[PDB]
């Protein structure tokens, strides 16, 4: 019953945001939480009922706003680097109280780069399965690579005859690093399909790898040769 | 309050028992949360706890000692789906929470028939179908791709599997060298 | 049900007259909180007045202290003011 | 130690007269007042110098927004208990939660609620239910008896928490509180209405309040009428007291450990 938005962003420093949060549960507390790997979740602003908030544990370049009973914005005044985070919002009945859980927004994934000139979107490509493994195993595994990306803001899927599938797919949870001493490394996702040698073999079922990557927005000033990395869908195919 | 400690990841294998501890140093207790957050979504409430018993909602079960400063989830029955991380969170005497940085837990799936191989995709290099004892270690070399092991569920046969892939700009019978694979990894 | 206040006026110490003192106003019973509290001499209203802040008590009324200091005289004379809902005109209340 | 208590209290008036602040709440130990807050200063405050002097900023700071949020959630309790009973105009909702350390190390836990200055909900700690006056606490009862983590939250804090806060302050405020004033006591002798003798035993200096006054006859309680006064605050942090008869009579005294006897 928590609903925030944006899902992704990408920020140049200096640049300004806002993010916004809504509960319909009649929910007196919000909060601002920001997790970052290694650490426990870290609260930058909170409000306790409509009519105050307060800081929090972290909440040097922020400013929170409680609109209402059911809105708590979280607002980024200059973007900076070190605000590259996934941000989550949350709400409670009330505080002072022991017992009340929290209930989460789904998160926002925010980057902030000094330039835009290092963001692109992923190079995506299909691999049909082996054959020794068809004669092997009778089933025939498809891998799918997508490469070049950056930020790491994908998301992996599979269509098969239009319809996505879900079983005997395993999708990497975390893309690796394609330069891992570099502060700016471009990332790698892969994924795998596993179906039957007979359903492979079939040449009427097509397969589709796809992969949504958010990138740059419509209002952001784009000068360089290469294409706007904006928001796109990036696919490949194979048929059987 | 002032510190919450839970171990950084667990492993265990499916169908099996985990126990996720919980140690907490804090200046009063008005009670401990659980979370569950799987990869990439948002935390859920799993059990609240506030008094010294054990509390069991299926599968999961929430254990509280006051006197020791420690609980524990224990999850029975384990299935894959339970990969997840476990947030551990305990409300201080001012009703602040203090959070642990959480407990990544790791299935390992039964392996019913093993058959180690590495095959060629069109490139792309493919090692599956080994036990969930084998671990595959990244890469050393420059311009060389090895991604961790997934394992995928085939639904409809009942079928589970190993798998873990490696590219590069490269030859297939080098690709997990600096791994320890299978005696009997197949390799056409 | 409305409790209308119980009304204690008395000396920090044994009084004795040309001895510095201070004079006590205790107001307690009382539902609802508002009140109106003034001490008096010979009838009027005394500025330098001291005094607690509303308190409570496990019966759910409650409860006040006004003070001043004063030094008695035989000619002098001290009461407490203080009005309620429950009261249709303020209650002065003597000191004795 | 002797026996201390710890409580908060919290006072709702709906539709309040000028001056008259919407929601009040005032924490004491004993009998004397450590914090306060406002619906007009909008404020967690100190209200006894040793509180300020060892609770930083942050102490205030935090219960400053829950007792924000505490106001909003009583302001809406009121609502919800008027339109139960169709009442209108000014009405009153009061709280009280606290805890007692007792000299023999045991403890108690109070937390109960009242509507126009009468007894509504009383929490039972023991069996974790809530025992209502009438049929509209009843209804809210059945509310709050089916959040089975708040009745252990409840219980928790009574037993553990308060005492611990309670222990804390003691020793915060150990040179207020776990002083002793001894009590001045004399026997006053005055030939009333003609043939009628009035004995008054009078008592003050005294700290802590906590005093046992009674009239005996030629050693024996005296199966007579005795009139006592009332524990009076001096303003100065000691208290008075009286025990009256009529007319072998001594006045009994008992404070902080120590007996007086005041032979006639
Ligand atoms: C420090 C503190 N202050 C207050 C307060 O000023 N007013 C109040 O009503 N309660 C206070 N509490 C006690 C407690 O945490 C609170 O009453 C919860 O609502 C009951 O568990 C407190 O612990």
């Amino acid at each position: 019953g928590v609903t925030q938005t944006p899902k992704f962003q990408v920020l140049k420093t200096g640049q300004s945001m806002t993010l916004q949060c809504a509960q319909d549960m009649n929910h007196n507390s919000m909060y601002w939480y920001r997790q970052d790997p290694g650490m426990g979740l870290r609260l930058i602003y909170y409000s306790a009922s409509e009519g105050t908030t307060d800081k929090g544990e972290v909440p040097n370049g922020y400013n929170v706003s409680r609109l209402n009973k059911r809105e708590f914005s979280l607002r980024l005044e200059s973007a900076a680097p070190s605000q590259t985070s996934v941000y989550f919002c949350a709400s409670s009945v009330w505080t002072g109280e022991g017992s009340g859980e929290l209930f989460f927004g789904e998160g926002s994934r925010l980057t902030v780069l000094e330039d835009l000139k290092n963001v692109f979107p992923p190079e995506v490509a299909v691999f049909e399965p082996s054959e020794a493994e068809i004669s092997h195993t009778q089933k025939a595994t498809l891998v799918c690579l997508a490469t070049g990306f950056y930020p790491d803001h994908v998301e992996l899927s599979w269509w098969v005859n239009g319809k996505e599938v879900h079983s005997g797919v395993c999708t990497d949870p975390q893309p690796l690093k394609e330069q891992p001493a570099l502060n700016d490394s471009r990332y790698a996702l892969s994924s795998r399909l596993r179906v039957s040698a007979t359903f492979w073999q079939n040449p009427r079922n097509h397969f589709r790898c796809q992969v949504q990557f958010y990138g740059l927005s419509e209002n952001d000033e784009w000068t360089q040769d290469r294409a706007k990395p904006v928001t796109q869908i990036v696919s490949a195919e194979a048929w059987g | 309050g002032q510190n919450i400690d839970q171990p950084t990841e667990m492993t265990a294998t499916e169908g099996a028992i985990v126990q996720i501890n919980c140690t907490y140093q804090t200046s009063g207790f008005n009670g401990l949360f659980w979370y569950q957050q799987h990869a990439g979504e948002a935390p859920t409430f799993l059990s609240y706890n506030v008094l010294d018993g054990l509390e069991e909602k299926g599968r999961f079960s929430s254990f509280l000692s006051r006197s020791k400063g420690y609980s524990y989830l224990l999850l029975k029955e384990l299935q894959m789906k339970d990969s997840a991380s476990y947030l551990c969170a305990v409300k201080d005497s001012n009703y602040q929470l203090i959070w642990g940085a959480g407990t990544k837990l790791i299935i390992k799936p039964d392996i019913q028939n093993p058959d180690p191989a590495v095959y060629q995709l069109r490139s792309v290099c493919l090692f599956t179908d080994f036990d969930s004892q084998t671990n595959v270690s990244q890469s050393k070399d420059s311009d060389v791709y090895i991604t961790d092991k997934c394992v995928l569920d085939m639904r409809s046969m009942d079928f589970k599997s190993n798998s873990a892939v490696a590219w590069s700009n490269f030859a297939c019978a080098n690709a997990f060298n600096n791994s320890i694979i299978p005696e009997d990894t197949f390799f056409p | 049900i409305q409790r209308t206040p119980k009304i204690q006026v008395y000396s920090r110490h044994p009084a004795e007259n040309g001895k510095s003192n201070f004079l006590n106003c205790y107001v307690s019973g009382f539902h609802p909180s508002d009140i109106e509290v003034d001490l008096l001499k010979n009838g009027e209203r005394i500025e330098k007045v001291e005094h607690s802040d509303l308190s409570f008590s496990k019966d759910w009324s409650f409860y006040l202290l006004y003070y001043t200091e004063f030094t008695p005289t035989e000619k002098d004379e001290y009461a407490c003011r203080v009005n309620h809902v429950t009261l249709s005109q303020p209650k002065i209340v003597k000191w004795d | 130690m002797r026996t201390h208590s710890l409580r908060y209290f919290r006072l709702g008036v709906s539709d309040p007269i000028h001056g008259v602040p919407e929601f009040i709440s005032v924490g004491y130990v004993d009998s004397h007042p450590i914090t306060t807050y406002d619906s007009v200063t909008r404020q967690a405050e100190p209200r006894a110098p040793w509180m300020a002097e060892n609770l930083a900023p942050d102490h205030w700071e935090r219960y400053t927004q829950l007792l924000r949020g505490w106001q909003q959630m009583f302001k809406v309790e009121l609502k919800r208990l008027q339109r139960h009973y169709n009442h209108s105009g000014s009405h009153t909702y009061q709280r009280m939660i606290g805890c007692e350390l007792l000299e023999d190390g045991s403890t108690t836990g109070f937390l109960q609620y009242a509507y126009d200055g009468q007894d509504f909900l009383i929490f039972n700690k023991d069996t974790l239910s809530w025992l209502a006056v009438d049929n509209v606490a009843h209804t809210i009862k059945q509310a709050w008896e089916a959040n089975q983590h708040e009745l252990l939250y409840q219980k928790n804090w009574l037993e553990e928490e308060c005492i611990a806060w309670l222990k804390r302050f003691l020793e915060y405020g150990k040179d207020t509180l776990q002083r002793t004033e001894p009590p001045l006591v004399r026997v006053n002798r005055k030939e009333t209405f003609p043939g009628v003798t009035a004995l008054f035993c009078k008592a003050h200096g005294f700290y802590p309040p906590e005093i046992y006054m009674t009239w005996m006859k030629n050693g024996e309680e005296i199966v007579q009428e005795i009139d006592y006064g009332d524990i009076l605050p001096s303003g100065d942090g000691t208290y008075q007291a009286w025990a009256s008869i009529e007319l072998l009579y001594s006045c009994h005294v008992e404070h902080s450990g120590v007996h007086m006897v005041l032979q006639v």
